[PDB]
C-alpha cells in the first residue's frame, strides 16, 4: 500500500 | 513536567481506544480500506522524529497526518499556508473533537473530517 502523508491547512 | 507531561500524554493517548499499537502505515490502509469516509485511527509513526500518526479514510482515500507532541500537547502537522496558528490540545479526545465538523479544515483542497474511530470486530 502506498502510504501518503498530508498536512492540515488551518484557515 | 518535562517528562511527566509527555509520558502522561502518551499514556492517555494509549488508553484512548483510538490508538492501534503494532499497526504500520500499510496495515492502516487495509484496516480503513472498507470503512466509510471519516473513519480514523491513531498509530505509531515509522518516522524518526514522530511518535504518532493519524490515519483517516477521506473522500479521496486514506490520508496520513503526523501528530506533533511539542511540550506534551498534541497537534496535527500544519501547512505553513495556514492563516491561523495551529490549534493544540492537552488530550487526544479534544484533538479528535476539533476535527469533527458537522455536515471545518482542509488538506492539499479536500476537507479533513473525522467522524468515527475504527472499532475492533
Amino acid at each position: 500500500s502506498t502510504v501518503e502523508y498530508s498536512t492540515v491547512v488551518h484557515s | 513536567s518535562e517528562y511527566q507531561l509527555v509520558v502522561n500524554a502518551v499514556r492517555k493517548l494509549q488508553e484512548s481506544g483510538f490508538y492501534w499499537s503494532a499497526v504500520t502505515g500499510g496495515e492502516a490502509n487495509l484496516l480503513l480500506s472498507a470503512e466509510p469516509a471519516g473513519t480514523f485511527l491513531i498509530r505509531d509513526s515509522s518516522d524518526q522524529r514522530h511518535f504518532f500518526t493519524l490515519s483517516v479514510k477521506t473522500q479521496s482515500g486514506t490520508k496520513n497526518l503526523r501528530i506533533q507532541c511539542e511540550g506534551g500537547s498534541f497537534s496535527l502537522q500544519s501547512d505553513p499556508r495556514s492563516t491561523q496558528p495551529v490549534p493544540r490540545f492537552d488530550c487526544v479526545l479534544k484533538l479528535v473533537h476539533h476535527y469533527m465538523p458537522p455536515q471545518a479544515y482542509y488538506i492539499y483542497k479536500i476537507p479533513l473530517v473525522l467522524s468515527r474511530p475504527l472499532s475492533s470486530n
